[PDB]
């Protein structure tokens, strides 16, 4: 009796996109660069208030490169939410956001509540994927959607906030 | 008066795991143990390895496809022995180097020292460790092999900006440490985690200026540094400098592990323990031939299987290949040019 709901998290999208810096920035509130990649699954817990609730996060930051999808793919099914995340500046990991969908489709639970995350957001020199083409997308899905940057912490917070009042509303 | 390199094989010979060390002594074995490089193998080798120690002794063993084991010493003074030397019960002479071996079985090492598991440093210090004890291959199959599928090799630029600065790298047996591997980070044109290598490194290798910066940071004898400053002007450097990083060597071997991998993630951060998800620790030398050989490890923290609950270890990844000549910094040609082995060992504390 030390929380009052706990929700199990998956960030799942492209290596490079930095899954791994908005975990660390949700967690800890820093962005370093001093860790190597992620190998396979790594995981973290943050318990936040919302409502006067107050809710444990039980978040799995999941490598994206091809190889590892089988084995990341088992832990979809567990989840009640999950984070799909692409770089506002590379193209190619948009595109991806629609097979990364269907391994949501495949292996998550039916019900399961998503989020789209546009990340790095402060590289607006080098932006190729523009908010309304983004936002679009999501909506056409009915999938909520920001950006974010883990470096400048804009929209981090935001982001598993609404994730978990989405969780919170369907139970 | 007893060289370095001498006094390893002993302990080697004898059993670095032997009950009648007295622990300030397992102290030392470290310091010497952590000399020994695996190097290019020849044709009939399994595994060849190399240690050059700061008294100018060097020992060299090798281990044929037949598990037959010889070592040679050269004193300072330059006066070669040739030693053959037996693995049996009593030393676990083959457990200790690093090696792959095709076993029926995962290796399972024990930790010696009270190498805890609470932090960043523990865990580096651990792979450090592991990464000198023997390995069990794993095969692949179309669906694990890390080099198949539809972009093999798609991460290892990014791969590589996460992991100099923050991995244990060493190139003939010379420490390149965090501010070096800075150097190299840049020198390679990888100044951001989006670019590429710089079609003149892709080409030419490093600049001659560069690596001779590179190498007056680094750590090991002046003769050696020397081959650093050569090894780094091959654009074949480059090739295995960055292949070194690939994250996806790991899948066969997670493809075996990853639930008790996870089930340790969760144990520590159920704790607030502040352990890194993994680790590095790469060697790569070059022989007086201009054969280049990449070792490198992964280090992630592991729960004992069910019969021993609470109990962790790790599990270290080995990932050997060669680079062949006129195989470039590009990741179309890391492809269809390399041919790496896969291998893991499961390690445990003496907690
Ligand atoms: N400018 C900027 N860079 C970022 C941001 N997030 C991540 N990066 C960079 O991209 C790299 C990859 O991040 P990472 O979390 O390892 O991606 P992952 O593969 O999804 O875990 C990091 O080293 C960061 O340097 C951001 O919000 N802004
Ligand atoms: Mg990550």
């Amino acid at each position: 009796p030390e929380y009052d709901y706990l929700f199990k998290l998956l960030l799942i999208g492209d290596s490079g996109v930095g899954k791994s810096c908005l975990l660390l920035r949700f967690a800890d509130d820093t962005y370093t660069e001093s860790y190597i990649s992620t190998i396979g699954v790594d995981f973290k817990i943050r318990t936040i208030e919302l409502d006067g609730k107050t809710i444990k996060l039980q978040i799995w930051d999941t490598a994206g490169q091809e190889r590892f999808r089988t084995i990341t793919s088992s832990y979809y099914r567990g989840a009640h939410g999950i984070i799909v995340v692409y770089d506002v500046t590379d193209q190619e990991s948009f595109n991806n956001v629609k097979q990364w969908l269907q391994e949501i489709d495949r292996y998550a639970s039916e019900n399961v509540n998503k989020l789209l995350v546009g990340n790095k957001c402060d590289l607006t020199t080098k932006k190729v994927v523009d908010y309304t083409t983004a936002k679009e997308f999501a909506d056409s899905l009915g999938i909520p959607f920001l950006e974010t940057s883990a470096k400048n912490a804009t929209n981090v917070e935001q982001s598993f906030m609404t994730m978990a009042a989405e969780i919170k509303k369907r139970m | 008066e007893m060289s370095c390199a001498e006094k390893l094989l002993k302990v080697l010979s004898f059993g670095l795991w032997n009950p009648t060390y007295s622990r300030s002594e397992r102290q030392s074995f470290q310091e010497l143990l952590t000399v020994l490089e695996p190097v290019y193998p020849l044709p009939n080798e399994l595994g060849r390895v190399s240690a050059r120690f700061s008294d100018g002794s060097s020992l060299r063993i090798s281990v044929t496809n037949s598990e037959s084991i010889e070592a040679e010493i050269r004193t300072p003074n330059n006066e070669k022995i040739t030693v053959l030397l037996e693995s049996n019960e009593q030393n676990r002479l083959l457990q200790s180097l690093p090696i792959d071996r095709h076993m029926p079985y995962i290796q399972v090492h024990r930790a010696l020292s009270e190498m805890d598991l609470t932090d960043t440093t523990s865990m580096r210090n651990l792979l450090g460790f592991t990464s000198k004890l023997s390995t069990t291959l794993i095969p692949h199959n179309a669906q694990t092999d890390p080099l198949s599928g539809p972009t093999p090799f798609s991460s290892i630029f990014m791969d590589t900006c996460r992991g100099l600065g923050n991995a244990k790298l060493s190139l003939n047996g010379v420490d390149i440490p965090a501010n070096a591997q800075m150097l190299l980070r840049d020198a390679l044109g990888l100044k951001d985690t989006h670019s590429s290598p710089t079609r003149n490194v892709i080409d030419h290798g490093i600049s001659r200026h560069d690596a001779e910066q590179i190498a007056r940071e680094s750590s090991g004898s002046d003769k050696q540094k020397a081959e650093v400053v050569e090894f780094l002007c091959h654009p074949e450097a480059a090739t295995a400098i960055c292949s070194a990083f690939y994250q996806s060597f790991n899948v066969p071997a997670l493809t075996l592990t990853h639930e008790r991998i996870s089930k340790a993630s969760e144990y520590n951060a159920e704790r607030s323990l502040d352990t890194p998800n993994a680790c590095i620790n790469i060697s790569i030398s070059q022989s007086s031939d201009g054969n280049i050989y990449v070792t490198s490890h992964t280090g992630v923290l592991i729960m004992a299987p069910e019969d021993r609950p609470n109990e962790m270890g790790m599990l270290t990844n080995r990932t050997s290949y060669e680079v062949p000549q006129g195989v470039k910094c590009i990741i179309d040609e890391m492809v269809r040019a390399l041919q790496p082995r896969y291998a893991a060992s499961e390690t445990y504390l003496q907690n």
